[PDB]
C-alpha cells in the first residue's frame, strides 16, 4: 500500500529523482516522510533545513503536500549544510 | 519567460534553457576555458604599489569583478570577519556584493548564502536576503526558490529587512509578470507603516516585474499610494520611483501614456511635472520622436 510519487530534490548543485512513499501511517507523502527521507539521505535537522516547492514556504510539518500540489515531474530545492555529526 | 503547456515536444529542455539553468554552467565553463576564473583582487585593480566607506567600495568593486562566478573566499572564508569589520550601513551591500558574485548560480548560492541567512545584525539579514534575490535574479527556476524564500521578509516590519525582501522579489520575478508575485508584493506596496524609501523601492520592484505590461491594478495601487500621502512630504527627496514604476509598467507603448497623465494631473506641480515627463520618456523610449 506504498503511496509512491516522484519528486525532483535539488541541492549543491547535487540532484536526485526519488520515488518516495508515505512510511509513517498516512495515505499520501507528507513532510514527515519527506524530512525523513532527507535525514536518512543527508543528515539536515527539520529545525534548518529547508525545503522549497513552486515557490511555497515549508513552515508547517503537518501540511500534506500531496494536497498542496506535488505530482510526477515536481521539483523541490533543499537548502541547508549537510552537517555529519 | 515564456508560460507555456507540457503537450509541446522536449518541453523540459525548452523551459531550461528558457529558463537559463545552463546559463551559469556554460558561463562557468567557458570562463574556465579563457582561464579568467581566478578571483581579481579590488587591491591589485587599485594598483597599490604607492576608510570604512573605501573598503565598502572595495568590497563593492570585488563582487563586480567577480560577478556571476562565485568563486570568491574574500567574502566566503572570512566574510563574517569582514563585516564585523565593517562599520554602520555597509553590511547589507556587502553581502549583496556577495549575492552578485553568486548571481545566476541558484543551487550554489542558495548553500552558500544560507548560512548568513541566520546572521545576528538586521542589516547583514537584509543583505543576505537581497543577496538571495539577486541569485535567482534573470534566472527562471521551476521551483522558485525566492518566493518561498522571501515570506515572513516580504512584509516584515523592519523597515531594512523589507528593503531587502522586496528588492531581492523585485530582481528575481523582473520580467516575470507572475500573478502570484505582484498578488504578494502589490499589498506590500499599500502598506502605511513603511517608510517614504521603502514604498519607492516597493514601486521599484513592482515596475521591474511587471515592465512592459500595462498592469492596471498596478498603476492603479501606485496612483493610489500617491494620492494617499501627503504631497508636502512626497516631494522631498524620495518619490521619485513611483514614476519610475509607472514608467516601466509602460515600457516601449506609448499613445495611452495620456490617460495616465491626465490621472495624475492632480498633483502638484514640482512632482507632477516630474513624473509625467519621467513616464512619458520611458513609455516612448527606443521610438526616436523628435
Amino acid at each position: 500500500a506504498a503511496a509512491g510519487l516522484t519528486v525532483t530534490v535539488t541541492h549543491s548543485n547535487e540532484k536526485h529523482d526519488l520515488h518516495v512513499t508515505s512510511q509513517q501511517g498516512s495515505s499520501e507523502p507528507v513532510v514527515q516522510d519527506l524530512a525523513q527521507v532527507v535525514e536518512e539521505v543527508i543528515g539536515v535537522p527539520q529545525s534548518f533545513q529547508k525545503l522549497i516547492f513552486k515557490g511555497k514556504s515549508l513552515k508547517e510539518m503537518e501540511t500534506p503536500l500531496s494536497a498542496l500540489g506535488i505530482q510526477d515531474g515536481c521539483r523541490v530545492m533543499l537548502i541547508g549544510k549537510k552537517n555529519s555529526p | 519567460f515564456l508560460e507555456l503547456s507540457e503537450d509541446v515536444e522536449e518541453y523540459e529542455d525548452l523551459t531550461e534553457i528558457m529558463s537559463n539553468v545552463q546559463l551559469n554552467s556554460n558561463f562557468l565553463a567557458l570562463a574556465r576555458e579563457l582561464d579568467i576564473m581566478e578571483p581579481k583582487v579590488p587591491d591589485d585593480i587599485y594598483k597599490t604599489h604607492l576608510s570604512a566607506r573605501m573598503n565598502l567600495a572595495s568590497s563593492f568593486v570585488n563582487g563586480f569583478v567577480n560577478a556571476a562566478f562565485g568563486q570568491d573566499k574574500l567574502l566566503t572564508d572570512d566574510g563574517n570577519k569582514w563585516l564585523y569589520k565593517n562599520k554602520d550601513h555597509g553590511m547589507l551591500s556587502a553581502a549583496a556584493s556577495l549575492g552578485m558574485i553568486l548571481l545566476w548560480d541558484v543551487d550554489g548560492g542558495l548553500t552558500q548564502i544560507d548560512k548568513y541567512l541566520y546572521s545576528s545584525e538586521d542589516y547583514i539579514k537584509s543583505g543576505a536576503l537581497l543577496a538571495c534575490g539577486i541569485v535567482n535574479s534573470g534566472v527562471r527556476n521551476e521551483c522558485d526558490p525566492a518566493l518561498a524564500l522571501l515570506s515572513d521578509y516580504v512584509l516584515h516590519n523592519s523597515n531594512t529587512m523589507r528593503l531587502g525582501s522586496i528588492f531581492g522579489l523585485g530582481l528575481a520575478y523582473a520580467g516575470s509578470n507572475r500573478e502570484d508575485v505582484l498578488t504578494l508584493l502589490l499589498p506590500v506596496m499599500g502598506d502605511s507603516k513603511s517608510s517614504m524609501e521603502v514604498a519607492g523601492v516597493t514601486a521599484l520592484a513592482c515596475g521591474m516585474i511587471a515592465v512592459g505590461s500595462c498592469n492596471g491594478d498596478v498603476t492603479s495601487t501606485i496612483l493610489q499610494t500617491i494620492m494617499e500621502k501627503s504631497e508636502t512630504e512626497l516631494k522631498d527627496t524620495y518619490a521619485r520611483w513611483l514614476p519610475l514604476g509607472l514608467g516601466l509598467n509602460h515600457l516601449g507603448k506609448g499613445e495611452a501614456i495620456e490617460a495616465i497623465l491626465a490621472a495624475l494631473e492632480v498633483v502638484s506641480e514640482p512632482f507632477r511635472s516630474f513624473a509625467n515627463t519621467l513616464v512619458d520618456v520611458c513609455a516612448y523610449a527606443g521610438s526616436g520622436n523628435v
